RNA sequence: AAACUCAGUUGACACAAAAUAGACUACGAAAGUGGCUUUAACAUAUCUGAACACACAAUAGCUAAGACCCAAACUGGGAUUAGAUACCCCACUAUGCUUAGCCCUAAACCUCAACAGUUAAUCAACAAAACUGCUCGCCAGAACACUACGAGCCACAGCUUAAAACUCAAA
RNA sequence: GAGGAGACAAGUCGUAACAUGGUAAGUGUACUGGAAAGUGCACUUGGACGAACC
């Protein structure tokens, strides 16, 4: 399992977001765990709120490996996402 | 330095200046005249013409000094060469008349001995090559293996290991493993020995 | 290949010292170029990169040669200066 | 006669021998200095193998390979296999500019082998096929 | 003898295309370039195998190990040697081209 | 790391490319041309003369049929990186090659037009010294603009010719 | 409606160019890529290669 790592700004252009939330969905189908860290360019429950607009592109596709968390002093959110298990999707078709 | 370039170091021994005036090669004799007129620096109050000096013994206590206690270096010095004493003159009584033949009871030779045995032939030095520092393996330059092999054994006796356990005893029963050729120190010249070999492929990277 | 075996590129050792035989052989190698063309070969130069180091090598080439000449021409005014003081 | 760099011709009637045998009779020993790797193989004078040695084959791997210690090391194995094959003298023949070109006869000859010619057969086209582009670092 | 530089640079009255583009100009400096800047390890490779084959006891490798010290030691001195020797050397060059200089004008 | 279980010697074997010579400076209008042999062959006894026509024009590229050692856009895999749609490693295709047509572009630059002449009284700078006569081509602030429109063309995401408006006091 | 250019004009993602600009730069062309741009083939110096031998 390969670790990409990202470094997003509260302030971040809805282009440019579109664009890393493309190349997440690209590091997702190639099942590496997408480690995602936003800073501030704002409240923590804005910038969590970048999270799940990411997460809103990959419904049945992406999750949390682990949760937002505050670190560097509360300075920045940090979470990582991971591809759905097989297990993971078939239920998700279920539902 | 209050010494200004002018000042040499003394010589001190007796024997060079009771040499025979007709024993002198020309040159020598060219050397004293010009120390004739050549300003000497007084001598150190660490090295006199006593014929129980030892240089190396004397540097040893000089490494073990802590801030400036010559006289606790010295008496641990001289105490570690009691020890020795004491313990080699045991071990000859307690042996047989064959093997007191071998059994050695000199301490300064037991210690120059030990020192040698542990004295490192090859070191390991960052050479760089293109940007980048490797260990490579480097012949040590003789002062530079006589200090790795007192530093080695100071640091050894200096341990935590050997709690409640006198440095004199400590340094005493070292010394003796050395000269037998065993002990930590001597453990510790092997694995830089084979360090070193482990990193032979790299000697090309030396340069000099 | 066509070619016998053992003729080109071969030198003889003369006494057992195998270094001054391969020193000969290098020697050989560089005067006639083929070490420079193998290093030069092992990635393909472009033509217009071959030719603009041709063209840089030619003016070195006819600059140090003038330079040497200049310094065998004055190396004769080496001498102790003859007029000394004045 | 005199000492000459050039080798005995093929049906020359000379007068140099080794152990015997006649210049077109002795040992080839074919180095191959590749840019990460030595070989040698030591065959007879009618190419029957006789002994191999490379340094991945003496446990070097990766850029330890490409070393002329490593070089020496696959030497001397050859040299110590075509020793107990019943090889004293050799005509060195090497092919390849990398760093085990020197070390590999250095190591033949450690290992007893005695070097007799040594033969630059590097494969230099004559332009013929067309390398592979250059690197921009 | 030099190469000729009859018809090679691009000059007017040369009909031919250049044979030579040289970036600096073909005239001599007054000044030629300055002196542009591992050792015995063949000793060192026999003293490491017979401590290798022998478990690093230096009591039996003792003749590998005083080739090896003699032969740092030779190292050392040659260092020395040819530290001196080098102190015809490029200062002195620059003196006689100095008095000497190349007179790429008129006067 | 990935990749292949292929690797060394020897022998047979190209529709690919053409060490050394070449430190030569030649041929051609330019593009170009440096393995060997042969055949054909390198216009003009006065110069200049195409957006006004004819013939060419490297590399890339298109169409159809062949070749394919090697190299290799694209693509795939490894690695690096915050990321790496790159640089580095491996595999492989179009493509480079031959034939018949297209395409008609290059920092197609020696950025220095052709012809004739001079070296004398120099010459903004740099570059490859300064000029004279004659002829054709071209230029007239930058950007818009190797653009839009019109036109021509085997070109259909193209090429050639090529503006204006708005803007600025600069470039 | 939409495109193109220019200007006003503060941001977002990179750091492509200017130093060997950190992979020298650029021309023609082809493919590819948020994007500057990457790469292949040929070409240019409007780069350098340190300018006696080492
Ligand atoms: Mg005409
Ligand atoms: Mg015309
Ligand atoms: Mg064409
Ligand atoms: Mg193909
Ligand atoms: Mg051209
Ligand atoms: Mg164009
Ligand atoms: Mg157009
Ligand atoms: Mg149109
Ligand atoms: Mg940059
Ligand atoms: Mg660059
Ligand atoms: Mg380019
Ligand atoms: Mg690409």
């Amino acid at each position: 399992t390969l670790r990409k790592e990202l470094i997003l700004s509260s302030n971040i252009g809805q282009h440019d977001l579109d664009t890393k939330t493309k190349q997440i969905q690209q590091w997702i189908k190639k099942k590496h765990l997408v480690q995602i860290t936003i800073k501030k360019g704002v409240s923590e429950n804005e910038m969590e709120e970048i999270f799940h607009q990411i997460l809103q592109t990959m419904p049945g596709i992406a999750t949390f490996s682990s949760r937002p968390q505050a670190v560097q002093g509360g300075k920045a959110l940090m979470c990582v996402l991971r591809a759905l298990s097989k297990n993971e999707e078939k239920a998700y078709k279920e539902t | 330095s209050r010494y200004s370039p002018e000042f040499k170091d003394p010589l001190i021994d007796k024997e060079y200046y009771r040499k025979p005036v007709e024993e002198l090669t020309e040159e020598e004799k060219y050397v004293r005249e010009l120390k004739k007129t050549q300003l000497i620096k007084a001598a150190p109050a660490g090295k006199t013409s006593s014929v129980f000096e030892d240089p190396v013994i004397s540097k040893f206590t000089n490494m073990m000094m802590i801030g400036g206690n010559k006289v606790l270096a010295r008496s641990l010095m001289i105490q570690t060469l009691e020890a020795v004493k004491r313990k080699q003159f045991e071990k000859y009584h307690a042996a047989s008349a064959e093997e007191q033949a071998t059994i050695e009871r000199n301490p300064y030779t037991i210690f120059h001995q030990a020192l040698k045995n542990c004295e490192p032939m090859i070191g390991l030095v960052p050479i760089l090559k293109g940007g980048r520092f490797y260990q490579v393996p480097v012949p040590l330059p003789d002062r530079r293996r006589r200090f790795l092999a007192m530093k080695w054994m100071i640091t050894e006796c200096r341990d935590k290991k050997h709690q409640r356990t006198l440095m004199p005893e400590k340094l005493s029963h070292k010394l003796l493993e050395a000269f037998h050729n065993q002990g930590p120190v001597i453990k510790r010249k092997h694995d830089l020995h084979k360090m070193a070999e482990a990193n032979r492929a790299l000697a090309h990277y030396r340069w000099w | 290949a066509k070619h016998l075996k053992f003729i080109a590129r071969t030198v003889m050792v003369q006494e057992g010292n195998v270094e001054s035989a391969y020193r000969t052989l290098n020697r050989i190698l560089t005067m006639d170029g083929l070490i420079e063309d193998i290093k030069h070969r092992r990635y393909y130069e472009k033509p217009c990169r071959r030719r603009q180091r041709e063209s840089y090598e030619r003016c070195r080439r006819i600059y140090n040669m003038e330079m040497a000449r200049k310094i065998n021409f004055l190396m004769r005014k080496n001498r102790a200066d003859p007029w000394q003081g004045c | 006669t005199k000492f000459s760099i050039y080798p005995p011709i093929p049906g020359e009637e000379s007068s140099l021998r080794w152990a015997g045998k006649k210049f077109e009779e002795i040992p080839i020993a074919h180095i191959k200095a590749s840019h990460n790797n030595t070989q040698i193989q030591v065959v007879s004078a009618s190419n029957e193998p006789l002994a191999f040695a490379s340094c991945g084959t003496e446990g070097f791997r990766n850029a330890k390979k490409g070393t002329g210690i490593a070089a020496q090391t696959a030497g001397i194995a050859a040299a110590a296999r075509a020793k107990q094959k019943g090889v004293i003298h050799i005509r060195v023949v090497v092919k390849g500019l990398g760093p085990g070109r020197l070390s590999a006869m250095h190591g033949l000859i450690m290992g007893g082998l005695e070097v007799i010619s040594i033969t630059d057969n590097t494969p230099i086209p004559h332009n013929g096929c067309r390398p592979r582009k250059a690197r921009k670092l | 003898a030099t190469p000729s530089l009859r018809g090679r640079l691009a000059r007017f009255g040369n009909p031919r295309k250049p044979v030579l583009k040289p970036n600096k100009p073909l005239i001599l400096a007054n000044r030629v370039g300055e002196r542009r800047r591992a050792t015995c390890i063949t000793e060192m490779s026999v003293m490491m195998a017979c401590w290798k084959q022998n478990e690093f006891r230096d009591d039996a490798c003792r003749k590998e190990i005083q080739g090896f010290l003699d032969c740092a030691a030779r190292a050392q001195e040659a260092r020395k040697m040819r530290s001196i020797q080098e102190t015809l050397l490029p200062n002195k060059l620059n003196k006689l081209l100095q008095r000497f200089p190349n007179k790429p004008y008129l006067s």
